């Protein structure tokens, strides 16, 4: 089986600079290599085939070259929507193989997150459990640290986070943290705080509420 | 008009069999080779099987040969994929792709969004949608935040829209997370002008094909 | 050898299929592993006015993909391939939207290396296109001709 | 399939050469070691009215000589070969002194086994003969054709 | 009109080279492959070399390859054979044959009488004819026997006729024999009515082309 | 090289019976075998080719069959002129090879020979040697025994025989025996006898003469 190794696996570049991803085959595959682009929940798009032929409807800033074993996908004027995972695929012999892929996020100027906090909906509490939700809206980088303090008491394994994909426009991220607690334990206290720390914040922001 | 829409995906039990179908449009189906590519949860792309325009030439991957059978119907513009004796390793998003030439070319200029196939033994469970009411902090820039909380369902996926697809700008549906109960939980929020929380109605609609249950929940202040 | 007048290189671009082919010597096309049994797939015009060509041909028990560059010359529809022997390509005729006819010869032996082909945009059998091909061939010393089927075009190296 | 009327078996006897041949399927003639790539050499009419045929064909990396008997039937210029598949031979036309045109098909698959040939008395290229051959072929689904040279005819299995 | 006439044969010395030629007529020379076949004294047939109608394809026997070269001139309808560095083993009657097809077919429907090529260091020698006088036993059935003795000649052949070809009936020319002197000896007899040994004259005429000497000898009682 | 082995090497049949000659190849030669006919001092004739195809102008009584390794030439109504040497040749591979040949003579009713004896010609004696000639005219079979007795004394290695070919008409043979002696030795004696014995003679016939 031909093994395709892409490189780098993930990259961060400012909108505007030129990026280059490499792909190497475990053996010569002629010029039979293609480049696909895939975004979250969307249909992959064919960018390059035959190593350097550009699929119709694809901006000229995408280019491809290489031969034998080493191939390369180049993106000139990086745009905010060029964010995605790029994959190379060979079709010299069966099975057809893909590369592990390269994840490209758009570098952006640091942006503090707008934190919000949502109390458990009475409809939910009338079931047996309670979900406390905290929202970090529009920020960068993706790295953010969220903490749950009930009555000024830390928490662990009682909350889970989920991050959106990098906005195709503002190139920012959004995160959600959900704290789970039994309807009874929720009653045992009343001071629920969501302390968030980010590179865009000189000091931890804490949004809270009381039953 | 050119597009590829796959369907058939759902929850399937180990050993059972499921049939995936891909509907084509906007081009001349019989003039292009078709292929199936899949992607296991949080993993890279993986080629599954290919078929020529006539369908007389097919090709499979060893990990699926003997179990999967590719086929096509040049009348209804449909591409099929028969998955028999499904293993756990078959859980993935099955993508439908169109080759540039009549044969299994190797490169595909048209793809579909894919269908998620989850092979497990657990039972299907419809979620519970809870409103994420706009806190009194709705005066944070003149724009209030609000959303929904679809909790405890299985398997995936679960689509979520706002005001029946009308409300798009500002919507942020979060990737589902696997809860310690083995069930999935997700959340979806949206930003709107707080100056419209009195005349405009905001309702999220969640559909869980597996559980075969559609739901409408309003998010009021 | 009486080739088309001016040719619009910009319009022959895109996908093509090798429907039929002929040569002056049987050995040229006889047996799939022939030295002139090539299959055109794509025609990509370059800015400098040249024409890149994506094709397939048998080579040591395996179909191989190759990218060739036909450099334009001081002759209308005549290009040249930098490969050895100095193969010359001549575009006999083309409507741009359906068919295209060309021949290729090696300056070294312009008697035992003349192959011609009939290309088409869609993987269908264009009877009218083959017609113009047969007509343009009745004046050449072809001693072998081949024509393919839609199913055969589904093969990188034609069934 | 519109074959010659009454044929004078007694006059087709003698030496012949296979000048040109065509088939409905490329594979039938493609590559010298083809299943229908035979070469007529002699036609010897038997007393019972049948026709013995001396020919050559490739077989396991070697040219082989074979004697076949085409039995006359209740049809004018149509004979039959007792070999498997039941190959039928049809004489399309002939002047007896210069050329002769025939085709052969296998009853089993009368769609993927139709080969025709243009024979000649002398080892020379008869343009007029080839003409009548091309003419009688423009109505058949031939997807491969081969023509030989005087020098190639000097080969038991044609160069 | 169809015939093949070879020539060029004679006495050749070991190591020298000779050129044989074959003249054709009655058919289209260039339309048939030609071949040389030889026959060593009192031995069977032996193929030597073949050539196609065009002459672009020739073939030789190992025992002669490198020494013999076959050729043809399609203008004068002539077939050639160049014999260089002739060994003793080359002594034979070289026959000219015509193939049924244009290439070296393998079988030949037309042959020539052949030419004798004798390779020796021996010198040509004319024979000596002696009369075989009718013994007094000429009264053995009323028919007496008489003939000639052509002794010591080389090489061969040596034709013998009676009364200049007029006397045929009863003539018996014996095959030549190789004498211990390396020279050839032959005898030729005829039976005639003893009742004519007084008015009829019987004379044998021997010709030895090689020695270039004709001879007339009378056989009297 | 393919070796062709014909059989028999020589045969005698009566005009009328059917004769069969075999030919075997050292290896399979398909059906590429031909049969030639050759008569003394005459141009060989092609009889059969392709193992069984009958050359034009050849009587139907000649036939040929065989395949692979064994082939056979059959002659039906044997005629008096069918006498000759038959050869088989293969043309499957080079070098083309012939068979050792089969010599076929025609059978006939026994016929006694007419013996004659010729004294050495004085012209010859006037050289140094003398040749005594004895003639056996028109006889059959070919087998005959000749002896030379000088003064009632046997001889050995002093004479040589030569036989004619079987007459195309009477189917008979003629033999000649020549006794060689130095002109001196010829003088040393005077009684020269030629004693001939043949199946057609109840007793040896002796013709003689004296110097
Ligand atoms: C409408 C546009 C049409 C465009 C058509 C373009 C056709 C381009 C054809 C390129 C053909 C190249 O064809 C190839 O040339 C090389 C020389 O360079 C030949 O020679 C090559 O292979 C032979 C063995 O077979 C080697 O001994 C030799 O050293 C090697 O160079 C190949 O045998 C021939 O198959
Ligand atoms: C004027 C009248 C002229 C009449 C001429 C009539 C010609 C008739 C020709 C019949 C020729 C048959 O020719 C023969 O066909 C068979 C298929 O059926 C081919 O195929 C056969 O041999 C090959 C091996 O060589 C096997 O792998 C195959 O399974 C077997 O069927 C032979 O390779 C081909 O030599």
């Amino acid at each position: 089986d031909i093994v395709m190794t892409q490189s780098p696996s993930s990259l961060s570049a400012s909108v505007g600079d030129r990026v280059t991803i490499t792909c190497r085959a475990s053996q010569g595959i002629s010029s039979r290599l293609a480049w696909y682009q895939q975004k979250p929940g969307k249909a992959p798009k064919l960018l390059i085939y035959a190593a350097s032929s550009l699929q119709s409807g694809v901006p000229s800033r995408f280019s491809g070259s290489g031969s034998g074993t080493e191939f390369t996908l180049t993106i000139s004027s990086l745009q905010p929507e060029d964010f995605a995972t790029y994959y190379c695929q060979q079709y010299h012999s069966y099975p057809w193989t893909f590369g592990q892929g390269t994840k490209l996020e758009i570098k952006r100027t640091v942006a503090a997150p707008s934190v919000f906090i949502f109390p458990p909906s009475d409809e939910q509490l009338k079931s047996g459990t309670a979900s406390v939700v905290c929202l970090l809206n529009n920020f960068y980088p993706r790295e953010a640290k969220v903490q749950w303090k009930v009555d000024n008491a830390l928490q662990s394994g009682n909350s889970q986070e989920s991050v959106t994909e990098q906005d195709s426009k503002d190139s920012t991220y959004s995160l959600s943290s959900t704290l789970t607690l039994s309807k009874a334990d929720y009653e045992k206290h009343k001071v629920y705080a969501c302390e968030v720390t980010h590179q865009g914040l000189s000091s931890p922001v804490t949004k809270s509420f009381n039953r | 008009q050119v597009s590829l829409r796959e369907s058939g995906g759902g929850l399937v039990q180990p050993g059972r069999s499921l049939r995936l179908s891909c509907t084509a449009s906007g081009f001349t189906f019989r003039h292009h080779g078709m292929t199936w590519v899949r992607q296991a949860p949080g993993k890279g792309l993986e080629w599954v099987a290919s078929l020529s325009g006539s369908g007389t030439k097919t090709h499979f991957a060893d990990s699926v040969k003997g179990r999967f059978t590719i086929s096509r119907d040049n009348s209804n513009n449909t591409l099929y994929l028969q998955m028999d004796n499904v293993r756990d390793e078959d859980t993935a998003i099955y993508y439908c792709a169109k080759a540039k030439r009549v044969g299994a070319t190797g490169y595909f200029d048209l793809w579909g969004r894919g269908t998620l196939v989850t092979v497990s033994s657990a039972s299907t469970k419809g979620p519970s949608v809870f409103p994420l009411a706009p806190s009194s902090k709705s005066t944070s820039g003149g724009t209030a935040a609000l959303g929904c909380l679809v909790k405890d369902y299985f398997p995936e996926p679960v689509t979520v829209s706002w005001n029946s697809g009308a409300l798009t700008s500002g919507v942020h549906t979060f990737p589902a997370v696997l809860q310690s109960s083995g069930l999935y939980s997700l959340s979806s929020v949206v930003t709107v002008p707080s100056s419209s929380l009195g005349t405009q109605t905001y309702i999220c609609n969640v559909n869980h094909k597996p559980s075969n249950t559609k739901v409408d929940k309003k998010a009021e202040p | 050898t009486q080739t088309m007048k001016g040719l619009d290189i910009q319009k022959v671009a895109g996908t093509w299929y090798s429907l039929a082919m002929a040569a002056s010597d049987i050995s040229l096309l006889d047996a799939q592993s022939a030295p002139l049994r090539v299959y055109v797939e794509e025609l990509k015009p370059t800015p400098e006015g040249d024409l890149e060509i994506l094709l397939q041909k048998w080579e040591n028990g395996e179909c191989a993909q190759k990218k060739i560059i036909a450099e334009k010359t001081k002759i209308p529809a005549v290009f040249k391939i930098d490969a050895l022997n100095e193969n010359k390509v001549l575009v006999l005729d083309t409507d741009y939207k359906k068919y295209l006819l060309f021949c290729m010869e090696n300056s070294a032996e312009p008697e035992q290396s003349l192959a011609c082909q009939c290309l088409v945009r869609t993987p269908e059998v264009d009877d009218e296109a083959l017609e113009k091909f047969d007509k343009a061939l009745k004046a050449l010393p072809m001693h072998i001709r081949l024509s393919f089927n839609p199913t055969q075009l589904e093969e990188q190296c034609h069934i």
